């Protein structure tokens, strides 16, 4: 019922800024930040008002709310939108985000401002519609959708048509490495509806039926990479990941908030609610190629962050590192590790909004990206690198930080099916140790004089300190008591873990 | 060089709370104490790799 | 059989544009004006639309032994008489700056429309070839309409060599074929010998000419850049549009067309097509080089479907809606390109480094150009990426693995170009009938975004069309 | 050595591959109206062979 209402209010939101355009130049800045209050306050109100703790073993179809509505009959493509618990803590989070994105955003007047929202609202609606998808053609829309606008983001936002490095090289690679993907795994649910079309004989693109379609074995391993190649270039992993360090060092990092801390969650949103409940046997025996990938983008993407220079390549090239723990999580039999992986992907998000915000912000107040260019500003910062430095401290896992139980509980269900891969996989913090502590002597630990530009500093307002402490306080309570939404993901992640389990 | 250091002797304390976790459930001390050798009743070769790595 | 009211119901197309003809003919004669002509004109192609209707009231039925009528044939004669008229709408606000002679433009569109509304209804070889010429002789001198240029009689030039070869290489297929079977007639043929598969082949040379496929393509670049731009919105949508409903009307009905001998071949020329489109077309700064470069890719997305029309009945319905999808697009974007050309100026100097800018130089038509230019690639919300989504799924209906590969490759390939285009016109900046010619660029931009967001009307159309 | 991406720069081959090609075929256009007809025949040729061959 409300979920029509809740993929909506984004894109009404960007008719009306865009309407009131011509009535008004301040005005889409108070539009947008109303609109989003009222996304996460439908979004909370699914949390308070539903069962949240509901029936651990209530079958694979549990739903606290669902939406059916015909779109395209003639294959049965509806709008089949239905939330779980797991899918109601994607969409608060991506309201909170979409706050931070419209507070950063503002006092940022140009020639044209309302363009800038309607875009911004598209693509936060998008990744709402990705969270809430049931349908499959349906998901499909919404996943790449929300791939269009942030391209005219990085491209007439990156910077205003002066160097042509924001365009062809970071954008068209952001673009094509995607929607190339896409294609792939839309081919891939064709052949797996056709398939079920020939074992029943009724044309359907909905999950619940297409979830025991009857496959021969060798076949549904080939559906199980074309899913798989889809949730692997848009959370970074191994092999496809050149696109995210370009990515956000060029967007504006409003637009570099979207990026990583919510577009990087789709990916195993999808791994854990349409790759392994369809494909339970072909995940079974892809497994140790995913734990191979996993522990090799840890290792690979620290080694990366330690050697790079600049700081948006360096949170980068931290998200790489991060992800390999959550698809290491998902690729095996453990519920503990499930549950695991959502506190720790929930925390990625708000570790990695903070430090892309307080980059920009240190950018615009120095102008000066480079960051072993700097050093030793903390005698002029008064409260940007003490939040800052927190913020570094969260990124590895620093105990009473949400990062810490996430990724260990991963390694307690890890351990707990397999040893050896686990072994290995735990040296990772050792390493997130040290490019933690790279950025933060590199940055802020030294001597003014190693700038000229180090000598003029200026002073920090008071929304952009609220919106800091805000998150850090957040955080910082997520890792001291994470129960409340542990209880939340309990039955989502035990069904899927059941049939994953029952059903080989 | 200390905190690199530090934080290679606690990847080696983890190992030993994951593997005691794996064998024996429970990680209160007491409780541990008088359910240790209720456990262990048929095999011992793992527990010198928990307690060798939690050295 | 002879003439009954049934039959002039039937023919009431081919009829209200003929009538059209020999009173803007007339007309020329009496006074020579430009505003008569334009508003006789399009009054005659406006009327053909109405009668539509009226041939709907008919139903599914023959005329002569050289046609059929039917539904699928009502949808065809749509597309090409919006294009007729969204053409003489372009060739207005270009004519005015012309010179002299300002009225031949108008009657020689009127024939080709009478060419494109044969070839939709055709049910005989010999149709198929008053269908061809009746368009080309309009198409033989149009390009050639403003001889004044360097470029433009270069243009008709090549095209005319070019177009009358294909129609002997096609004319002597057609006979070779003719020498086996005791009939012409699309049904009565083939009831696989060498000769005639091999008249077969020279039918597919010289039909493949028009369509622009990939060992013919080599006119679409040229003459794109040499005609004039009103010429090029009837040339890249008019012709290819009525041209491809009569190549797959023969493969449908023929029993040759069944076999596997013709089936690879015309798959190899559809790869090829995609993939010798797409990878040319990227170093290209001139727009209508670009818009002639993505016409032998789109006419090849329009293969794989036909390759696979004998496997499944969805592949009637994914052809149709792709021509209505390409229809859209390509008249948007040619009427930006010849909106720019206001008065006739000589030589248009329209290059993809002259439209830098153009946001703040003329924003509403910046925009119809890059709505047009997203739906030319696949992007969403867009009617073209319905169209594509339907050649996806009849190739992976009919298991043709390497064509679907080649359109998602070609797909990846080619929304290099078509972004650069639509990015170029946000950089920094280096009459009656023109709002006329405006309003239809919008309202192409209207119907291509409703129509991709909630494409279920059209489907209901082209349903409703097919038999 | 990881300096400079390496994975990166070698899944960008497939663009390297295609814009090389492409030129390639835009090279392989000619203009002059002669090879257009020789292209046409040698279309009829492969037609007739690929259709002799099935």
């Amino acid at each position: 019922m409300l979920l029509p209402w809740l993929i909506l209010i984004p894109f009404i939101g960007g008719f009306l800024c865009w309407q009131t355009e011509r009535f008004g130049v301040k005005v889409p800045r108070w539009i947008a930040l109303i609109t989003m209050g009222l996304t996460l306050a439908l979004s909370l109100q699914l949390w308070l008002q539903g069962g949240y703790s509901l029936t651990q073993s209530a079958g694979i179809p549990q739903w606290q709310s669902e939406f059916d509505m015909p779109w395209i009959p003639r294959f049965g493509i509806s709008i089949h939108l239905a939330i779980d618990g797991l899918s109601l803590l994607m969409v608060v989070l991506t309201g909170l985000l979409g706050v931070l994105a419209v507070l950063c955003s503002w006092k940022e007047i140009e020639k044209y401002q309302g363009f800038f929202h309607l875009n911004l609202m598209w693509i936060l609606g998008g990744v709402i519609g990705v969270f809430l998808a049931i349908d499959m053609f349906l998901f499909f829309f919404f996943w790449e959708m929300m791939l269009v606008p942030m391209y005219f983001l990085i491209a007439l936002w990156g910077h205003k048509a002066s160097d042509g490095k924001t365009r062809i090289t970071a954008a068209t690679k952001f673009f094509i490495y995607t929607q190339a993907s896409g294609l792939v795994m839309l081919i891939a649910i064709l052949a797996l509806v056709f398939v079920h079309y020939n074992a029943t004989g009724v044309w359907t693109f909905n999950y619940e039926e297409l979830l025991n379609t009857p496959m021969s074995s060798g076949v549904e391993y080939l559906l199980m990479l074309g899913f798989f190649i889809a949730f692997a270039v848009k959370m970074p992993v191994v092999p496809l990941h050149g696109w995210l360090p370009d990515a956000h060092s060029q967007a504006p990092t409003a637009g570099s908030v979207d990026l990583a801390g919510i577009l990087l969650k789709t990916a195993a949103y999808g791994l854990l609610r349409f790759s392994l409940p369809l494909f339970p046997n072909a995940s079974a025996e892809f497994a140790p190629i995913a734990m191979w990938l996993g522990v090799i983008g840890i290792f690979y993407g620290a080694w990366m962050a330690f050697a790079q220079t600049d700081i948006k390549r360096l949170i980068a090239y931290t998200s790489v590192s991060h992800m390999g723990f959550v698809l290491i999580a998902i690729y095996t039999g453990s519920q503990l590790a499930y549950q695991g992986a959502v506190i720790q992907m929930i925390a990625h998000g708000l570790s990695a909004a903070g430090l892309f915000i307080l980059c920009g912000q240190l950018y615009e107040r120095i102008h000066t990206r480079d960051m072993r260019m700097m050093g030793g500003l903390w005698s002029k910062m008064k409260w940007l690198p003490a939040l800052s430095l927190f913020f570094a401290v969260a990124t590895l896992g620093m105990p009473g930080t949400g990062n810490f139980v996430g990724e260990f509980m991963i390694l307690f269900g890890s351990f707990q099916v397999v040893p050896v891969i686990t072994v290995i996989s735990t040296f990772g913090l050792v390493f997130a140790s040290v490019y933690s502590l790279a950025m933060l002597h590199r940055a802020y630990f030294g001597k003014a004089k190693s700038q000229i530009a180090s000598q003029e500093l200026p002073g920090m307002s008071l929304r952009e300190l609220f919106m800091i402490l805000l998150l850090v306080v957040l955080l910082v309570l997520l890792g001291f008591y994470p129960q409340p939404i542990l209880d939340t993901s309990h039955s989502a992640i035990g069904n899927i873990q059941q049939w994953f389990v029952n059903s080989v | 060089k200390a905190f690199v250091v530090t934080r290679v002797g606690d990847v080696f304390l983890a190992f030993a709370l994951f593997i005691l976790y794996n064998e024996l459930g429970t990680l209160n001390f007491r409780e541990m104490v008088e359910l240790a050798p209720a456990h262990f009743a048929d095999g011992n070769n793992m527990l010198m790799w928990a307690t060798l790595m939690l050295l | 059989m002879t003439i009954t009211p049934q039959n002039l119901i039937a023919l009431l197309p081919l009829l209200i544009v003929g009538l059209t003809v020999v009173v803007v003919m007339l007309s020329i004669a009496w006074r020579r004006n430009h505003f008569l002509n334009a508003t006789l004109s399009v009054i005659g192609l406006n009327a053909a639309l109405v009668s539509l209707w009226f041939v709907g009231q008919a139903g599914a039925m023959d005329v002569t032994p050289l046609m059929r009528v039917d539904g699928f044939a009502m949808l065809y004669t749509g597309l090409v008489l919006l294009a007729s008229l969204a053409t003489c709408t372009f060739a207005y606000p270009w004519l005015e700056g012309y010179n002299d002679n300002k009225d031949e433009f108008y009657l020689l569109v009127l024939i080709a429309a009478l060419g494109g509304i044969l070839l939709a209804n055709a049910n005989h070889l010999a149709s198929l070839f008053l269908g061809i010429e009746l368009i080309s002789l309009p198409l033989f001198g149009l390009v050639g309409y403003a001889f004044r240029q360097k470029r433009s009689l270069e243009a008709s030039i090549k095209y005319t060599i070019l177009s009358a070869a294909a129609s002997s290489f096609l004319l002597f297929g057609m006979a070779l074929v003719y020498a086996q079977s005791g009939d012409l007639s699309f049904v009565a043929l083939g009831k696989n010998e060498p000769l005639l598969l091999a008249g077969f082949g020279l039918m597919i040379v010289g039909l493949g000419f028009k369509l622009s496929l990939v060992p013919f393509h080599l006119w679409t670049p040229d003459v794109y850049q040499g005609a004039p731009a009103p010429v090029s919105t009837f040339l890249a949508t008019a012709s290819k549009i009525a041209i491809f409903g009569v190549v797959m009307r023969l493969f449908l009905y023929a029993p040759v067309g069944d076999s596997e001998a013709i089936r690879v071949v015309l798959a190899i020329i559809a790869f090829a097509s995609i993939i010798f489109g797409n990878l040319m077309a990227l170093s290209q700064t001139n727009i209508k080089r670009l818009l002639g470069y993505s016409s032998i890719s789109h006419l090849g997305y329009l293969l794989v479907a036909l390759i696979a029309l004998q496997t499944g009945e969805m592949s009637m319905e994914a052809v149709g809606v792709y021509l209505a999808g390409y229809l859209f697009s390509s008249l948007g974007a040619f009427g930006v390109v010849s909106l720019m050309s206001s008065p006739y100026r000589g030589p248009d100097a329209d290059s993809l480094f002259s439209y830098r800018g153009l946001f703040w130089h003329r924003p509403i038509l910046a925009a119809v150009m890059t709505v047009m230019m997203l739906s030319l690639a696949g992007i969403p919300m867009t009617l073209g990426f319905i169209g594509k989504f339907y050649v996806l799924a009849v190739g992976v209906q009919a298991h043709l693995w390497w064509l679907v590969g080649a359109v998602v490759v070609g797909s990846a390939i080619g929304l290099y170009y078509y972004l650069r285009v639509a990015v170029s016109l946000y950089l920094h900046a280096p009459n009656w009938q023109y709002s006329a010619g405006g309003i239809v660029v919008l309202i192409s931009a209207l119907l291509v975004l409703v129509l991709g967001v909630w494409p279920q009307p059209l489907i209901s159309i082209v349903r409703l069309a097919m038999p | 050595l990881l300096k400079r991406d390496p994975l990166n720069s070698m899944m960008n081959i497939p663009a390297v591959l295609s814009r090389f090609a492409g030129k390639g075929l835009l090279l392989s256009e000619n203009g002059y109206l002669r090879w257009y007809v020789a292209s046409m025949s040698i279309g009829a040729v492969v037609v007739l062979a690929l259709l002799m061959v099935l």
